[PDB]
Parts: C-alpha cells; sequence; structure tokens
C-alpha cells in the first residue's frame, strides 16, 4: 500500500504539471503565432508603399 | 432667421479678425500677441451662438426659403449642432495654454476655428450635395491651415501638409461619388435624391451610375473619419501637428461627417447596399484600433489609432440602419467626443513634454496623481471599463448589432473591446504600479483644461447613474432622421 | 457620346488617384493629380449638367473651380512652407 | 474594556455588538414551515 | 439637489488637479450646478416628451398596422 | 492521467446517463 | 428600503469632503457609516417574509426609457443574506485598517474605494443586464485594492493572457446577455424568468454566462487568479476577495442560469459535474505543491466554491440551499482565515511560510481562533460549513450519487492539507528569528475577530434563521426548474 | 416583547400588486420588441 501511494504520487506529479506545462505551452506559442502572421500581411501592405 | 446661429458666428468672426489684426498690427499696444484675447471672444462667440442656436429650438425651422435650396434643419441637425458648438467649446478651452505658454501670437487660429466651426454648423445641416461639399470643404480648410500653422518646427508642416494632401485627396473622391450620384440621378438635394433612391437595390437592380457614386461618397467620407482601410495618414496627422489643432481636427471632424453620413447614407440613400462597405469598415477599424494601439508608444499616436478603432466601434452602429443602431451610433459620438475632449485635455496639461511616448507620461501617478487619476479613468473609458461611460457606449453599440442580426460584428467588437481593455489596463498599471522612468515634471493645469477634465471625469464615472438624458436626446435624433 | 466625355473625365480622375498612389514621396506631383482629379469631377459635373439639361450641374462646378482655387493656393502656400527657407 | 479610555474608539463597534445581540427573532413566523403546518394540518383533519 | 455636491466635486477635483488645495468661492457658485442638475432633469422630462410624441409618430407611420 | 480523468469524468456522467436509461 | 438602501455611497461622497490627516475622524465616521449600512441590512433581514416568490424590497428609478432596463432591486431568499454577508465583512476591512498613521496607505482612500456597495447593488440588482454591469464594475475597485495598499510580491500584475481570456470571457456573456435582452424584449430577471428560449440557443446562451460566471467561479481550466491574486492582494483585499468576488459567480450561477435555461441547465449537469469535481480533486492535492499560505487558503475556497457549484446543480431544496449556506460559511470561513493569514504575515512581516513557528508562545490566542476557523475550512461536523457542506451532499438527493463520490477526493484530501497546514503553521518550538517581538493580538483584532465566529457557531448550531427565510425562494427557482 | 415588538413587524405589508407590474412591464417589452424592425415608412410627410 505505501509503494502504491509513493508510485501513485510520482504518477500524479507527473500527469498534473504536464498538463499544466501545456497550457503554458500552448499560451505562449499561441501568443507569437498571431504577432507572426499579423507581422507578415503588414510587411505586404508596407512594401506596398513601394511595390 | 434660422440661420442666427450662422449669421452670428460669422460676423462674430469677423468682428474678432477685424478686431485682431487691428491690435497685433499695432504700435500703440507695442504689437501684443492678441491671442487668448481673440480667444475668450473666441469661445463666448461660441457660447452666445449656442445660446443663440439652443433658445430658437423651434425657429430653426423658420423659413422654407432654405428647405429646398440649401439647407434643411431639423431636430437631428439641432441636437447635433448644439453638441458641435459644446465640442468647439471645450477645444478652444483646452487651448488658452496653448496661446500664452506656447508663443503664439497668431490669434487668427481662433478665428478660423471660429470659421471651421460656421463650415461644420453648415455641415451637420447641410442637406443637399452641394451644400455638403462646401461646408465640408470650409471646415477641412481652416483646419489644413491650422494644422500646418507652426512653422519653426519642421515636424508639423510635413504632418500639415500630408493632412492637406489626405483631405484634399479624400474629398476629391467625396465629390467624384457626388458626380456620379448627381450625374446619374440628376438631382443633388436630399430630399431629392431620397425619392430617386427608394428601391434602388443596386446588387439586385442594375444602376452602375448610382452604386459608384454612393461607394465614392463613403470612400471621401471614411477618409475624413479616417476609417481604417483609408486612414493612410491619420496616425502621423495627429502625431507631427500641434497638440490643440490635433484636439480639433479629431474630434469635432467626426462629429461633423457622422452627423452628415447620417444624412445621406440613411436619408439620402437607405438600402443595406451601401452599409457592406461600412460593415468591413468596422470590422477592420476594431482590428486596427486594437493592434495598432497594443503597438504604438507615442502618446500622440496611441491617441490616434485609439480615435481610429472607436471610430470603428462607431459605424457599427451605422453597419445596420435600424433606429437602435443609428442611436447607438449616436450615443457612441457623444463618448467618444468627450471622453476625446478629456484625453486631449490631459494631453494638453503636459505642455513640457516634448513628443515622447507612455514611458515619459509614467509619474503621473507621483506627480499630479488626481491627473493620473483622470488619466486612468478617461483612458479605461475608451477600453470600455463597466462603470464607466465608454463601456456604455461599446456596449449599447453591441446591443443594437446584435439585435441587427450582426452577431459577428458584435463578436468582433467584443474581442477587439477586450484586447483594448487588456492593453488599457496594463498601460495604466506601468504607469501606477511601476515604471519610474525618468520623472518629467509637469507645469500646473490652467482652469479652462481642470473644469473641462473635472466635469468630463465626472461625466464618464457618473454616467450610468444616469443615461435618461442622452438616451433620449440620441433617440429623438434617430427618430427624426 | 455622354460616354466619350465621362469616362474619358473618368480616366482622368483615374489618372489623378493613380499619380497620388505612386507619388507619395514628391508631393508637388500629388497636388497635381489633386488638381488633376479635381478637374475630372468639374469636367464631369459640366459633362453631366450639359448632359441632363439641368443647372444645378454648373452652379457646383463654379462653386467646386472657386474651393479647388483656395485649395491650391493653401496647398502651394503649406508645400512652399514646408521647404523652410 | 475600557469605556473611557476609548484609544482607537472602539465604542462605536460595541454599541454595534449589543444592538445585533438585541437583533431578536422578531417573531416573524410567515414562512413556508409554518403555512405548512396550518395548511397540511387542514390536510390532516381531512384525515 | 445633487448637483450642489457634484459642483463642489467639479470644482474642487479642478483644484485637486492643477495642484491648487481645495479652498475659496467658486464652491459657492456650485449652486450654478444645482441650476444645472434641476435644469438637466427638467430636460429629461422635457425630451422624454417629445420622444414619446416622436415615437407615436412612428407608431402612427410604418403601414399602420397594415 | 489529467485527460484520463477528464474522459473518465464525462464516463461517470454516462454512468448517470446508463441510470437514467435504467428507467 | 427606499432611504436606508444608499448608505455607503452617502457616507463615502459625504467624507470625500473630508481630507483631514488627522485620520481619527475619517476613521471614526467612515467606519459608522460602515456599521449602519450593515444595520441597515440586518434590519432589513428582520424586514424578511418567508413566503414569497416576489422580491421582498422592490424599487426602480428609470433607467433608459424605452424597454425600461432600470434599476429593479430585489433581496428575496438567497441575496437577503449575500448583501448581509456584504455588510457584514465590510466593516471588518474597515477595522483591520485602524492601523496608527496609516500614511501611505492613505486612510480615506482605502475607506472610499471598499465604502462602494456596487456588491450590494448586484447581489440586489435584478436585471441582469445592469447586473452585468456590477461584477465586472467591482473589479475596478478591486484593482485599486488589490494592488494599491496590496503586499507587493511581483512587479503588481495579473496572468495577462489569463486576464485577457477573463474579461474575455465576462464580455462573452455579455453577448448572450443582449441575446436574451432582444430576444424576446424582456428588460429583467423576472420576466426573463417568465419567458421560454429556443433549447438549441438556451445551451449556447447557458455556456455563455458560464464563461464569464466559470472565470468568477473557480473553475478547473481557468481559477489560477485566485492564488496570484490574493498573494499581492492586502489584508483587506483578501478579506472581500473571498468573502464576495467568489460568491458574484455561483450567485450568477443560482440567479441568471438555473431558473433562467432549465432545458440548457438539465442538458449541462454532468459538465458542471465533473468541472466541480475535478476542481475539487486539483486544489486538494495541489497545496502539496504550494508552500504559500495565501495560496493554501486560496485553493482551499476554490474547492469549497467548486462545492458549491456541485450542489447548485440541483432542483433539491437541500440540494441549492446547501450551496449557498457553504456561500455564506465560506464568506465566514475563508475570510476569516485571510485575517487570519494577514494578522500572521503583519505580526511577523515574513511572507515565507516556513517561518511561521513558535506560534504557541508568540500568540497562542492566534493558535486557537486559527484553529476555530480551520477546523471549519475543512467542515468539522458542528460548524456551519458542515451543514452547507452536507447539504451540498444530501444534494444527490433525487440522483444516484456518482458525483458525491468524487466530492470524496475533493474533501477527504481537503480536510488532511488543513489540518497539515494547521500543524505545518503552528508545529514545533521551531524558534524564529524576530528577536523576542512577540505580537500578541490586539482587542480589536479579537474584535474583528469575533463576528465571523459568532455566525460561524450560530449558523452550525442553528441553521433554521438562514434555510428558514430562503426556502420560499430556492422552492420557486425549482419549479420553474420544473 | 418588550412593548412595541408586536408592531415592529408592521414595516412591511403584503401589497401584492407588484405582479401587475410585471404584467404591465411585459406590456412595455412586447412594444418594445418593434425598437429596431421600424424604420422609414413615410414619403407622404413633409
Ligand atoms: C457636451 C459637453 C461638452 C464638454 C465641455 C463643456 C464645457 C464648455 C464650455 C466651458 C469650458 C470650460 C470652463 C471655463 C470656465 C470659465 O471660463 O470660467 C470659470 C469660472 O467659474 C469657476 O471657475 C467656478 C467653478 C465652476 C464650477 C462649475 C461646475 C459644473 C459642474 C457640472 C456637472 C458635472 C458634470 C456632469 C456631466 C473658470 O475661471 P474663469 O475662466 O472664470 O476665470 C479665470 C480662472 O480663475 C483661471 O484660474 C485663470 O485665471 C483664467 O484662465 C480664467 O479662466
Amino acid at each position: 500500500v505505501l509503494n502504491d501511494f509513493l508510485v501513485r504520487s510520482f504518477l500524479r506529479f507527473g500527469y498534473e504539471v504536464s498538463f499544466e506545462a501545456l497550457d503554458k505551452g500552448a499560451i505562449e506559442i499561441l501568443g507569437p503565432y498571431g504577432i507572426s502572421y499579423t507581422f507578415r500581411r503588414l510587411a505586404e501592405r508596407i512594401s506596398q508603399l513601394q511595390s | 432667421l434660422a440661420v442666427f446661429p450662422e449669421i452670428f458666428i460669422i460676423n462674430a468672426t469677423f468682428i474678432l479678425l477685424i478686431h485682431g489684426v487691428v491690435f497685433s498690427t499695432s504700435k500703440k499696444y507695442d504689437y501684443p500677441p492678441l491671442a487668448s484675447n481673440v480667444g475668450w471672444l473666441g469661445l463666448l462667440s461660441v457660447l452666445i451662438t449656442l445660446l443663440l442656436l439652443a433658445a430658437g429650438a423651434p425657429l430653426l425651422t423658420i423659413a422654407h426659403l432654405f428647405w429646398n435650396n440649401l439647407f434643411r434643419r431639423d431636430n437631428f441637425t439641432y441636437f447635433c449642432q448644439i453638441f458641435l458648438l459644446l465640442s468647439t467649446a471645450g477645444t478652444i478651452s483646452m487651448c488658452f495654454d496653448f496661446f500664452d505658454q506656447e508663443r503664439f501670437d497668431a490669434f487668427e487660429f481662433i478665428v478660423l476655428i471660429l470659421l471651421s466651426t460656421c463650415g461644420m454648423l453648415f455641415m451637420i445641416s447641410a442637406y443637399d450635395l452641394i451644400a455638403m461639399y462646401l461646408a465640408i470643404e470650409l471646415q477641412s480648410l481652416c483646419f489644413y491651415v491650422i494644422a500646418a500653422s507652426k512653422r519653426k518646427s519642421e515636424f508639423s508642416t510635413e504632418a500639415g501638409l500630408k493632412y492637406l494632401i489626405l483631405g484634399a485627396f479624400s474629398s476629391g473622391i467625396l465629390l467624384f461619388g457626388c458626380s456620379m450620384i448627381y450625374g446619374s440621378t440628376g438631382a443633388t438635394h436630399f430630399d431629392q435624391l431620397a425619392k430617386i433612391l427608394t428601391g434602388y437595390e443596386i446588387t439586385g437592380a442594375r444602376s452602375s451610375g448610382i452604386f459608384m457614386g454612393i461607394l465614392f461618397i463613403a470612400v471621401g467620407f471614411l477618409f475624413k473619419i479616417t476609417a481604417v482601410p483609408f486612414h493612410m495618414w491619420a496616425p502621423d496627422i495627429y502625431e507631427g501637428s500641434p497638440t490643440p489643432v490635433t484636439a480639433f481636427l479629431s474630434i469635432a471632424p467626426k462629429i461633423s461627417i457622422f452627423a452628415n453620413i447620417l444624412r445621406v447614407f440613411i436619408y439620402g440613400s437607405y438600402g443595406a447596399t451601401l452599409q457592406q462597405i461600412f460593415f468591413f469598415c468596422s470590422i477592420a477599424s476594431m482590428i486596427l484600433g486594437a493592434l495598432a494601439a497594443m503597438a504604438q508608444t507615442k502618446v500622440k499616436r496611441l491617441l490616434a489609432y485609439s480615435s481610429i478603432g472607436h471610430v470603428g466601434y462607431i459605424c457599427i452602429g451605422f453597419s445596420c440602419g435600424t433606429i437602435e443602431g443609428i442611436q447607438s451610433l449616436l450615443i457612441g459620438i457623444f463618448i467618444y467626443a468627450l471622453m476625446t475632449m478629456d484625453a486631449f485635455a490631459i494631453v494638453l496639461a503636459l505642455r513640457q513634454t516634448r513628443v515622447k511616448y507612455i514611458a515619459d507620461l509614467g509619474a503621473l501617478a507621483k506627480t499630479n496623481p488626481i491627473l493620473a487619476i483622470t488619466f486612468s479613468i478617461t483612458m479605461f473609458s475608451y477600453a470600455g471599463i463597466p462603470p464607466l461611460a465608454g463601456f456604455c457606449s461599446k456596449f449599447y453599440l453591441f446591443f443594437a448589432a446584435l439585435g441587427c442580426g450582426a452577431y459577428f460584428l458584435a463578436l468582433v467588437g467584443v474581442v477587439t473591446s477586450v484586447i483594448g481593455c487588456f492593453y488599457y489596463i496594463r498601460l495604466v498599471k506601468r504607469m501606477f504600479f511601476d515604471t519610474p522612468r525618468t520623472w518629467i515634471l509637469y507645469e500646473p493645469m490652467d482652469r479652462n483644461k481642470s473644469l473641462l477634465l473635472a466635469m468630463t471625469s465626472f461625466f464618464i464615472t457618473l454616467f450610468l447613474l444616469y443615461p435618461s438624458p442622452l438616451f433620449s436626446v440620441t433617440h429623438q435624433m434617430a427618430l427624426s432622421l | 457620346d455622354l460616354i466619350k466625355y465621362f469616362t474619358f473625365s473618368m480616366i482622368i480622375f483615374i489618372l489623378g488617384i493613380w499619380g497620388i498612389l505612386l507619388n507619395r514621396r514628391n508631393i508637388l506631383i500629388m497636388l497635381m493629380s489633386i488638381e488633376l482629379m479635381l478637374l475630372a469631377v468639374n469636367s464631369n459635373f459640366l459633362v453631366f449638367s450639359v448632359s441632363l439639361d439641368d443647372m444645378m450641374g454648373q452652379v457646383f462646378a463654379l462653386l467646386v473651380l472657386t474651393v479647388a482655387a483656395a485649395e491650391s493656393a493653401i496647398g502651394l502656400a503649406i508645400f512652399v512652407i514646408t521647404f523652410r527657407v | 474594556k475600557w469605556e473611557d479610555w476609548e484609544l482607537p474608539c472602539y465604542i462605536t463597534s460595541f454599541l454595534t455588538i449589543v444592538i445585533l445581540g438585541v437583533g431578536l427573532n422578531a417573531k416573524p413566523d410567515l414562512s413556508i414551515e409554518t403555512w405548512a403546518h396550518q395548511k397540511a394540518l387542514e390536510r390532516l383533519e381531512m384525515e | 439637489m445633487v448637483g450642489a455636491l457634484l459642483g463642489l466635486g467639479t470644482q474642487m477635483y479642478s483644484n485637486a488637479l492643477r495642484k491648487l488645495p481645495y479652498m475659496r468661492h467658486p464652491w459657492e457658485h456650485v449652486v450654478g450646478m444645482g441650476l444645472g442638475a434641476v435644469f438637466a432633469n427638467q430636460l429629461v422630462k422635457w425630451d422624454v416628451k417629445l420622444k414619446e410624441d416622436l415615437d407615436v409618430m412612428l407608431a402612427k407611420a410604418r403601414a399602420a398596422n397594415e | 492521467g489529467i485527460f484520463g480523468i477528464a474522459l473518465p469524468i464525462i464516463v461517470y456522467k454516462g454512468i448517470v446517463k446508463d441510470f437514467h436509461m435504467q428507467d | 428600503l427606499s432611504g436606508l438602501i444608499l448608505c455607503p455611497v452617502l457616507g463615502s461622497i459625504i467624507l470625500l469632503f473630508i481630507p483631514n490627516s488627522r485620520i481619527r475622524l475619517i476613521r471614526l465616521i467612515g467606519l459608522c457609516a460602515s456599521l449602519i449600512t450593515f444595520l441597515y441590512s440586518l434590519v432589513l433581514w428582520i424586514q424578511f417574509d418567508s413566503s414569497t416568490a416576489k422580491f421582498q424590497f422592490v424599487e426602480s428609478l428609470r433607467w433608459l426609457p424605452y424597454e425600461n432596463i432600470n434599476f429593479y432591486l430585489g433581496i428575496d431568499g438567497i441575496s437577503l443574506f449575500f448583501v448581509i454577508l456584504t455588510t457584514f465583512l465590510i466593516p471588518i476591512c474597515i477595522l483591520v485598517g485602524w492601523s496608527g498613521m496609516r500614511s501611505y496607505g492613505k486612510e480615506y482612500i482605502i475607506a472610499f474605494l471598499i465604502c462602494e456597495f456596487l456588491m450590494i447593488a448586484v447581489f440586489c440588482m435584478l436585471d441582469l443586464l445592469l447586473f452585468y454591469v456590477f461584477p465586472e464594475s467591482v473589479l475596478i475597485p478591486m484593482f485599486i485594492i488589490i494592488g494599491v495598499w496590496g503586499s507587493r510580491q511581483r512587479k503588481i500584475k495579473a496572468a495577462y493572457q489569463f486576464f485577457l481570456y477573463t474579461l474575455l470571457g465576462s464580455l462573452f456573456m455579455l453577448l448572450a446577455i443582449l441575446l436574451i435582452l432582444f430576444q424576446t424584449g424582456t428588460t429583467d430577471l423576472q420576466i426573463l424568468l417568465t419567458t421560454e428560449f429556443s433549447e438549441r440557443r438556451q445551451i449556447f446562451l447557458w455556456i455563455a454566462f458560464f464563461a464569464s460566471f466559470a472565470v468568477k467561479v473557480p473553475m478547473v481550466p481557468v481559477h489560477i487568479w485566485l492564488p496570484e491574486a490574493h498573494v499581492e492582494a492586502p489584508t483587506a483585499g483578501s478579506v472581500i476577495l473571498a468573502g464576495i468576488l467568489l460568491k458574484f459567480g455561483t450567485y450568477g450561477f443560482l440567479r441568471f442560469s438555473i431558473p433562467m435555461f432549465p432545458e440548457a441547465t438539465l442538458c449541462f449537469t454532468p459538465f458542471i459535474y465533473t468541472l466541480s469535481a475535478i476542481a475539487i480533486i486539483y486544489t486538494s492535492l495541489t497545496t502539496l505543491r504550494q508552500i504559500d499560505l495565501k495560496k493554501i487558503i486560496a485553493y482551499s475556497s476554490v474547492a469549497h466554491m467548486n462545492l458549491v457549484t456541485i450542489g447548485m446543480f440541483s432542483p433539491n431544496i437541500q440540494g441549492i440551499g446547501g450551496s449557498i449556506l457553504l456561500m455564506l460559511s465560506h464568506g465566514l470561513v475563508s475570510s476569516a482565515l485571510f485575517l487570519c493569514v494577514g494578522v500572521l504575515y503583519d505580526r511577523h512581516k515574513t511572507r515565507l511560510v516556513r517561518y511561521y513557528g513558535g506560534l504557541v508562545s508568540t500568540m497562542p490566542n492566534f493558535s486557537t481562533i486559527f484553529f476555530s476557523f480551520t477546523l471549519a475550512n475543512m467542515s468539522l461536523p458542528g460548524t456551519s460549513s458542515f451543514i452547507g457542506e452536507f447539504l451540498i451532499l444530501v444534494g444527490a438527493f433525487q440522483r444516484n450519487s456518482l458525483v458525491a463520490t468524487l466530492a470524496a477526493l475533493g474533501m477527504i484530501l481537503g480536510a488532511a492539507y488543513s489540518l497539515w497546514l494547521y500543524n505545518r503553521v503552528v508545529s514545533g518550538n521551531l524558534k524564529p528569528d524576530f528577536l523576542h517581538k512577540f505580537s500578541d493580538l490586539n482587542g480589536r483584532e479579537v474584535f474583528i475577530f469575533i463576528p465571523f465566529l459568532v455566525g460561524l457557531v450560530w449558523m452550525g448550531v442553528y441553521p433554521k434563521v438562514f434555510l428558514d427565510c430562503m426556502h420560499t425562494s430556492v422552492s420557486n427557482l425549482v419549479q420553474h426548474g420544473k | 416583547i418588550m412593548e412595541f415588538a408586536e408592531n415592529l413587524v408592521l414595516r412591511l405589508m403584503e401589497n401584492p400588486e407588484e405582479r401587475d407590474r410585471k404584467a404591465r412591464e411585459h406590456i412595455y417589452e412586447m412594444h418594445e420588441r418593434c425598437k429596431k424592425i421600424k424604420e422609414m415608412w413615410a414619403l407622404p410627410i413633409r
């Protein structure tokens, strides 16, 4: 039973903090995603100045 | 009668122009700077007009001589004109510091603001393509002049020059629209153009002349109000020109051109065929406002993009022709104007800085903390924070967009307004809770800005506690159209 | 024949807006094209007033004349001020 | 507990505590259970 | 009315923005705002009257149920 | 494991649904 | 209610004309204004009749003429004692601030920005548009309370992406509120009750309200704002946050979810079931990971609040009674624990948690009271929180008891870590480096503790006076959900 | 008791017309549902 609790606490830390990092990393990535799309389109828009 | 608001502000401008020119060119008075003396009498020629205009409320429609020829006043023109004179009153009041402290002996900047206000009074009541164009260009010409006024710093000169180019080209587009519409209809009077354009249905009925005409008029207007796809210089226009002339050509032409749009696009031509371009303009304007405001530094250019975005948030009230939509648009102009007069009154309170960005705007939580409170109130109001007035504007606009079935327009509005709320909350936090950043100290603001900032700050916070007068006013204006 | 005297004005206006778009660098050509497109709409008003046999066109064309002229006055004066001393 | 030595002015709060104490039941009754033991008691009379 | 309190604030808020202390005779000119509040409420009444008039005009219009 | 609980939670939901199907 | 309604606004505004560097007067009079608005809340309680579907003391003032979206103010059932708890707690914040100088923390500013009874407004506001304005509106007062006098742990901020989502969720609810407002002109909550929506749209509108709510409610996917908002919050900012700002989401669900969209609620019962369940499981296990005391109490609060959710679902009169009474007991218990941890901070001036040691020597009465409230945050049967949570539990009344079996873990781990943390805080003669500065509690300190313990025990031994005054309203809500 | 608890409760009484309040509210909003559908119809007015 205590071997069970140790292995299960380790697995629990793993699962929960893994999905926590998953959430946070999705946020971090999906920011500059829109940033860079917007900047590419704006770059076309500012190359309109001297096309 | 019926032109007593115009007859006066034209006679008063002449009395001021002659009085100012005689004295400034006077050896006896040691060539005094007549600014703040032709002013003061300027802004009183506004208040006496606002008193001549508000009093004769039934008298404005006193003749027919004007009706089917020149211009038609009604309850909408009356209420929107009491607002333009009131918003011109604020704009002259905030400049009093700019006349004394900043070395301006050029009084005729005042008389040009007064002539522009007469041009706008004739825009609001403009009821014929010819009158609409002539008043539009009177006000735009006064504003080209007073935006290219500062001749020492080259930064204001090129800004005024591109403002003249953008405005003359916008007026050319608007005028080609007037030409196509007139040429394809043989009638310029909005009372005549209305009878023709009932059941026009461009997308269903082949009428290319009238279509291209309405499109060019809408494009010229969306240039004048500096909407998104045609702003094209508006940030540099607001940044380069001096601060009070920016406060003028940034709030008063919006009011006037928007009233003019309500005239031509809700009475002269009523269809769901033209408001599609305004729907697209609203979408991209809220988008550009949000994003560019997230991107800018210079407080003048930040207010430029914020005004572009808020002009977007206005046009969603026009993107549906229902009475609720027009009333939402009018609510949005009053809460955008009073808030912009406030933001520009604040930017004018900080004369000490040069062209400086939000970082130099910092430390206001420490130096003059009540002014920082007011600035946070105004910026929140733009964002639309619930307990303020800008929230009421954006919320009634979104509710009109929902009641008009434009659910996607409301969606893009809410996402852009939440982006703006985040950006302005972050700005207020960065200004208050951190970022000391070099502590530039300010000379105190004068009573004129003080009362306007104070009364407007009171209006923004204590608005939801009494929105009945403004809502009644704007619904009456919408019914009158 | 009205189309000949209008589409020609229409493409004069298109030339004006085209020169506006291209010449964002040089401003004197910008003002040239401004008065160009304020002619192509002015000549447009005159043509449409002769065609429709209506006088509002010519009244509006005269007022656009004496408004685009003041606009050119202020434009060139702003341009001369822009080239400071 | 020094009424004359009101060094932070706790007298307001203590009087509030006393008024809460006199915040009696008021015997409002007027409840769904009070009304139950009358209407459903009539229902019991139906037996 | 509430306009009196609001004016004293507008004047005091003004003093707080110019850095000046909260003192002078303009706090007695806030009675002018009390006059302003009474007029604004009076204008609310007059305005809802005119809006009801325009609304019955609209009800008469719009096909009048036909 | 976290997604496991996320899906087994709606599985308990489905157990409630099976109880609803019991009558 | 007509006159006795606006006590805090009148007090605040008429004090704004008293800058008064000598603090004594502003403290005294702000506290008196707060205490009398609380007295009028309590006499409004006494004024209650537990027998009507109508709302007890209805008042209004025209706000916009057409469709009359006006300040409709009802206090039936739940709102009755929600505003009571609000008032009950606001003098607590005014009283935790008898600090002598209180200079940088300019006393009148915190007085004026705690003495804003927009919480009273929202709990009485009974037309969900203006009702919408207020919880979103109280964020401006909350933000200034949270950091202006709040402890600075970081460059004061909230997760920016999470904050943007939190406010986006709030405005998403706004679109739903408008869709219902123009759906049938229905201005207020009585007529939004009467009306009937399209089942296809009821679910969309329900989840659209739920966005903002389940941000205000601390559900598992979005609840992180509580710990970060509290560890930086001031002693009296947390007392208000836990006290009321969490009750906002659950009361929002209670009024504008269950009797509004009965079919949508029926359809989404398992959704909220699993959401709140896994949220309680997470926030029970988390205080393992968290060593920060404020985060600990905030996560216990998340647990209790998702219990409030796992109970509000029900047409069980006992179910929603346990929901609202867990809300009352939570606004008592978590705020009492925040009072505790604030005293424990200040008396120690340290923001590490391993440093609170030898408490039975420094402040043993604080040990007694800290237990008297940590038994409650784990809901010792006998406390108010027990009555609340067990009516939450029996909320599986017409049910089949599968979510009570997840509340199993949610509450067993909660009680476990409650005891672990009360030990960890008071454990051992762990001599700290405080230089024999004992910091025994103040008479005013035990005073501000008095009312929470009193409400707690008076509920836990006699919940009648609160379940009564409520049953008529909740049962009406339920039959509309029938 | 305490000499006035009897009349201490008559600080509210039933007065059940607040339901006609919502009855006529509903008339209000039934009309108001015609707020946004209405627009320009008159070409015979001035």
